[PDB]
């Protein structure tokens, strides 16, 4: 789940 | 020359 | 004990240290690419080796 | 525990096991000589020293212990 | 082919199809070309300092000759102030004339090896590495390899797609020196994507099967796996100190890269564990 | 429980006697009571079992069967046993028909095995 | 003296390898200096790799050859066969004479081990002593081979980590210090640990079992498993089974049966197969077919 | 298309 | 008394582009120390006499 | 019967998957007669394929095959000359002499004992003979005295200086070590060479 | 009772020595088996396999190792506690 977004980085919403 | 294997 | 690993199919087998080896192998294996291809190493035998089997097998 | 009067009888069974091990290696030598083996000699000669002074053998028993350096390994044996 | 799609790129706008058609055959069948990291620093900055510098530098700058860029540089123990003069000025040399000047760099990367140099002539070197890939990438890492073998058989470009790991093969001093391990860092990933274009191929030729297939699978799982070892091994300290912190700072990158294209790897390369010394380290990193 | 039944042969039956572990229990009325139910399920499949007509000598099933014990002490999940508890819910049907769960052609004969350690 | 003997004796190798069989006299002097060499090493004669591991060979001696061209020849690698090397052979006593020829000129390049086939009761009536009153007419070969199989080791040991032998395991045993303890100099019983030393046979079973061949038990993957993690052993290599590949693993990895004579009986038809261990104890597989004749 | 080990 | 990266830098036996010579390992292979102990006999001696007059 | 150019085209498009196959008796009868076909086809078309070849017979599983391709490589050093062995083939040997395997070892130390007789003198006492005595320093009893027969092979060809220099602290030393087979053979290669 | 309890404290593979009893320890074989605990179970039969009972000894034997483990085993206690 998101590899590359980090966790403790928000959301994207749509 | 019956067996190969010696069953003895 | 009944697990008999496939190294050459998948790849979470073959530990750490016969890591390079293997990896040989089946490179050689690819790149030979013979008639007969083959996904076990170690293929010796289960329990017995029959002569008569084998020249049954053989003409 | 040679020593001792009694101790003796309370380990005769480590006794007769390096008594069956001694045996078992002077059947199992081929040498005609018997110091070829130096350990065996030596804990041959000090075992039977220790039944000797713990009395359980008569004296000329005991010079066995003396008469093993010079004796062939089949007659240390029998 | 990548000067050609680099001018396909400037002429996008009078080629109706064929800019589109090349891109995509190159996506096809050649991804260790169409890598992005070569391609953004292509694009590069429009802050045009590159140009108006070389515009109001490169003059008549006495003209540097490869032959006496090779005296200087064999005389470079002697002679190390020549060598960076003359690339100061082929760093502001442009991509195309940069050419002729690849013989020189590759092959005779020892006495750079060897200690005792400033890293702003390493740092140099680097840089013209970059535009080299960035104009004949193909040529420039075989010579690179075949040159940072350590002190010699003469590999090809076949053998460098069939066993990637040989890039792996060369000195400790490349390992801990940190910007040739850079340049032997872009050659292993490209190499890494190179084998699996090539062993695409061959499979596909070798046809005259699902085995195979999952045999492909297999086998660049465990190669790109066992790459991923041998540059943790490289991350671990050696018993000597018992540049380190750089070296390892370029193989979390390297390693990050991998992981983000593909967390199968990261799955494997868990499951057969790595020294935990390693470990920390590469928590922090990655 | 059952290891070869009676279409099995030689082989398998070879196969399976050496290949037997020892990991069980002594089970022993639980065991002998599984094989006399499937020799009384064999004789009723056959349905020379004459009930209410005499019996018939001439139509007889001799089974032998071995058991072969150390002769050491019952054990049961529950516990130890001192007697040899034969089960007495009996899923299979029309066992009720006898008072024992053996016939007058079967004989069993048990192994003791008391070798010493030395 | 030692110099012109060891000429002789090359002499002799030399005639050996040209398929000749020797005098009495020199076969009784080889028996006599085999006596004074095999005395000496114990029953576990440590072999230090690196090595070549050949199985029986049951005197096919053009087979043999071959097999010397397989795996080198004698002064240069070291070798270990082990055992069956007597019976119903064609130039069955040419080939033991090669063998103990070459162990008393290499004492320690080469070491053989005894098999169930070496010894006067099997050898009478399988044959060996038959060859023999035919080549040499009388039967003081014959009790010289027999004397010096009465002095033949046991067991061979490769860096404490190999096991080599013929039979296989026992319940008798449980240690190499009681395989030391055991005195080889007697012909085999028809009971006991050198007899189901060399009698034994691997199996998929589980526990002990009587054998087939009345001699000896049948051990199990257990059995092993205990057997090497008991004595530190990593792998235990035993010949005495015919097999078709050449060569078999049991238990898994840990029994190697290896079969090195080709053909066997001349009707089989089977492969066959050696190892040799690099010095880096690193194993390889040598398989090959009969030579034409 | 193995994504872990092959018995479990 | 009693790696890869050092085998991938000498590795693949020469070819190269076929296989390697030996089909596998057997265990950990080489056990190393094979250490003698022989620190000392004399003093020992004496280690022994202390015991044996404690015992006495 | 034929002659060997044709019977070499003829032959060209098969020899490369029968050089490399299952019998070492075909790999043995190819190594036997590819001399030949090197000597038709000159320098340059051996040089181009059939030098992996012979190097992978040297490094070849059989010990047949290995002596085949070292007689067979003292076939080509004789039909190509002394300076292009020297050129391709010596380092191919000389680098493959350092490998763990002793029978890679042997399989050098073999092709030293031809190219040391075929290659001259001034090849072997300053490539070859270097390179020897390294290895006879080697932990592997079988190896040394192995080496002590190469020194016996080829004393001869040297000069007397070289031998009396370099030759001798080596058989000596190969006298002094513990073995006995490798101090009896360093004993009958002294007495041979007659240094003492 | 006591062994069915999987929360023990107590060094199950070392007091596999101590025990003497050769009901108990066929209990602990199959409990073991039960549950996949195969070193402990290889443990357990090896100390079955113990030549020193058998339960059909002239049974001095087994008087004498039966008080040899009850000295051992009690002295196993004392160093614990206190
Ligand atoms: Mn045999
Ligand atoms: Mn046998």
């Amino acid at each position: 789940t998101s590899p590359s977004y980090s966790p403790t980085s928000p959301s994207y919403s749509p | 020359s019956p067996k190969y294997s010696p069953t003895s | 004990k009944d697990l008999k690993p496939q190294t050459f199919r998948n790849a979470y087998d073959i530990p750490r240290r016969n890591l390079l080896d293997h990896l040989t192998r089946m490179r050689s294996n690819l790149l030979k690419s013979t008639r007969r291809f083959l996904k076990g190493q170690d293929e010796d035998q289960v329990h017995s080796v029959p002569i008569a089997q084998m020249g049954n097998y053989q003409e | 525990v040679a020593a001792a009067p009694p101790a003796l009888c309370y380990c005769s069974v480590l006794l007769r096991g390096l008594l069956a091990a001694l045996l078992g290696h002077w059947e199992a030598s081929r040498h005609p000589d018997t110091t070829h083996s130096p350990w065996h000699l030596e804990a041959s000669c000090t075992l039977v020293a220790v039944m000797a002074e713990g009395s359980l053998l008569p004296p000329a028993l005991g010079n066995m212990h003396e008469v093993f350096s010079q004796l062939a390994p089949f007659e240390v044996r029998l | 082919i990548k000067f050609l799609i680099r001018q396909a790129q400037g002429l996008q706008q009078e080629l109706g199809g064929l800019h589109s058609a090349l891109l995509r055959l190159l996506a096809t069948n050649y991804p260790h070309l169409c890598i992005v990291d070569d391609w953004i620093c292509e694009e590069e900055i429009t802050g045009t300092d590159a140009l108006l510098r070389r515009m109001l530098l490169t003059n008549n700058a006495k003209n540097h000759s490869p032959k006496q860029l090779q005296e200087a540089f064999s005389a470079v123990p002697v002679n190390n102030t020549q060598v960076m003069q003359i690339i100061e000025h082929l760093t502001l040399l442009s991509a195309s004339e940069l050419i002729p000047y690849a013989e020189v760099l590759t092959s005779n990367m020892s006495q750079l090896l060897n200690s005792g140099v400033p890293r702003r002539i390493l740092q140099t070197v680097n840089k013209l590495w970059m535009v080299l890939n960035t104009v004949m990438p193909r040529r420039l890492w075989v010579m690179t390899v075949n040159a940072l073998q350590p002190s010699q058989q003469k590999y090809t470009q076949n053998d460098l797609m069939i066993d990637p790991l040989i890039v792996l093969r060369c000195d400790q001093r490349v390992h801990r020196c940190p910007p040739l391990m850079d340049i032997t860092l872009h050659m292993l990933n490209g190499y890494l994507l190179a084998s699996k274009a090539y062993l695409s191929a061959h499979l596909k030729e070798t046809e005259q099967e699902v085995t195979r297939e999952e045999l492909k699978n297999a086998l660049l799982a465990a190669q790109d796996s066992a790459a991923v070892q041998i540059l943790l091994e490289i991350c671990l300290p050696t018993e000597e100190e018992k540049n380190l912190r750089e070296v390892q700072c370029l193989i979390c990158c390297l390693l990050h890269q991998m992981y983000i294209a593909d967390p199968n790897i990261a799955k494997l390369v868990h499951f057969q564990g790595y020294p935990c010394e390693l470990l920390p380290l590469t928590v922090a990193g990655i | 429980a059952i290891k070869a039944g009676w279409k099995e042969n030689h082989a398998t039956f070879m196969n399976e006697l050496k290949n037997l572990q020892a990991e069980g229990l002594t089970t022993l009325g639980q065991s002998l009571r599984t094989a006399f139910d499937l020799l009384n399920l064999n004789r009723l499949v056959t349905g020379i079992d004459n009930y209410g007509q005499g019996r018939n000598p001439f139509f007889l099933e001799p089974a032998i069967i071995i058991t072969i014990t150390d002769g050491s002490k019952l054990t049961t999940t529950s516990g130890v046993q001192d007697e040899l508890h034969l089960p007495l819910n009996s899923p299979l049907p029309g066992s009720e028909l006898t008072k024992e769960p053996f016939r007058w052609d079967q004989r069993l004969f048990a192994l003791v095995l008391r070798l010493p350690g030395t | 003296d030692e110099k012109v003997f060891t000429k002789e004796l090359d002499q002799w190798i030399e005639q050996l390898n040209e398929c000749k069989q020797l005098s009495e006299s020199q076969v009784k002097s080889l028996c006599e200096k085999a006596k004074e060499i095999l005395t000496k090493e114990s029953n576990v004669q440590e072999v230090r790799c690196p090595v070549t591991v050949c199985g029986d060979v049951h005197g096919q001696f053009h087979d043999l050859m071959e097999l010397f061209r397989i795996g080198g020849k004698s002064p240069d690698t070291n070798y270990l066969f082990m055992g069956d090397y007597v019976d119903r052979g064609y130039y069955s006593v040419e080939t033991v004479t090669l063998l103990v020829a070459l162990k008393v000129r290499y004492r320690e390049r080469i070491t053989i081990l005894r098999g169930n086939h070496e010894s006067r009761q099997i050898t009478q009536v399988y044959g060996f002593y038959d060859e023999c009153l035919r080549k040499y007419g009388n039967a003081n070969v014959w009790k010289y081979f027999t004397d010096l199989f009465d002095y033949l080791p046991l067991t061979a040991l490769v860096d404490g980590q190999i096991f080599c032998l013929h039979g296989g395991l026992s319940p008798s045993i449980d240690t190499l210090d009681h395989i030391r303890a055991l005195d080889r100099l007697q012909e085999v019983p028809h009971e006991g640990p050198m007899c189901d030393l060399l009698w034994s046979d691997p199996d998929d079973r589980g526990g002990w079992g009587i054998s087939p061949r009345g001699a000896g038990y049948t051990f199990g993957q257990d059995i092993s498993e205990t057997f090497n993690h008991a004595n530190g052993l990593t792998l235990v290599s035993r010949a005495h089974q015919l097999v078709m590949e050449g060569y078999n693993w049991c238990h898994d990895r840990n029994v190697v049966t290896i079969f090195s004579a080709p053909n066997y009986c001349y009707r089989c038809g089977n492969q066959a197969a050696i190892m040799e261990l690099d010095d880096t104890l690193k194993y390889s597989f040598l398989q090959f077919d009969p030579a034409p004749r | 298309t193995s994504p872990s080990y092959s018995p479990t | 008394g009693q790696t890869n990266r050092r085998h991938t830098a000498a590795v693949p036996g020469p070819g190269g582009i076929w296989s390697v010579f030996h089909a596998g390992v057997i265990g950990r292979g080489l056990k190393p120390p094979k250490f003698v102990q022989s620190r000392n006999q004399q003093e020992v001696i004496y280690n022994t006499q202390s015991l044996l007059s404690l015992l006495v | 019967v034929i002659g060997i150019r044709q019977l070499s085209q003829s032959l060209l498009p098969a020899i490369v998957e029968l050089a490399e196959d299952a019998k070492w008796r075909v790999r043995l009868a190819i190594i036997e007669y590819m001399p030949l076909l090197a000597g038709q086809l000159g320098v340059e078309f051996f040089d181009e394929k059939l030098n992996s070849l012979c190097m992978a017979w040297l490094v070849d599983h059989v010990y047949a095959i290995r002596e085949a391709a070292t007689s067979n490589l003292k076939k080509l050093v004789e039909k190509f000359g002394k300076e292009w062995a020297h050129a391709t083939i010596i380092p191919k040997v000389l680098a493959m002499s350092g490998d763990p395997n002793y029978l890679h070892r042997m399989t050098t130390l073999f092709c030293i004992n031809v190219l040391s007789e075929v290659c001259g003198q001034d090849i072997t006492t300053k490539h070859m003979l270097p390179t020897v005595l390294r290895m006879a320093g080697d932990p592997v009893a079988n190896v040394r005295f192995n080496v002590a027969k190469s020194l016996q092979k080829i004393g001869p060809i040297l000069d007397n200086s070289t031998l009396q220099s370099e030759v001798k602290p080596i058989l000596e030393k190969l006298t002094q070590d513990q073995d006995v087979d490798v101090k009896y053979f360093a004993q009958e290669a002294l007495t041979v060479l007659s240094l003492a | 009772k006591s062994l069915q309890e999987q929360n023990s404290h107590d060094a199950m593979d070392s007091y596999y020595d101590y025990i003497w009893d050769v009901t108990i320890l066929e209990y602990l074989t199959y409990l073991h088996h039960k549950r996949g605990e195969t070193d402990k179970r290889q443990i357990a039969i090896k100390a079955i396999g113990q030549t020193e009972l058998n339960a059909s000894n002239p049974e001095e034997v087994l008087q004498l190792a039966a008080q040899r483990r009850k000295k051992k085993f009690l002295q196993a206690m004392a160093k614990l506690y206190f």
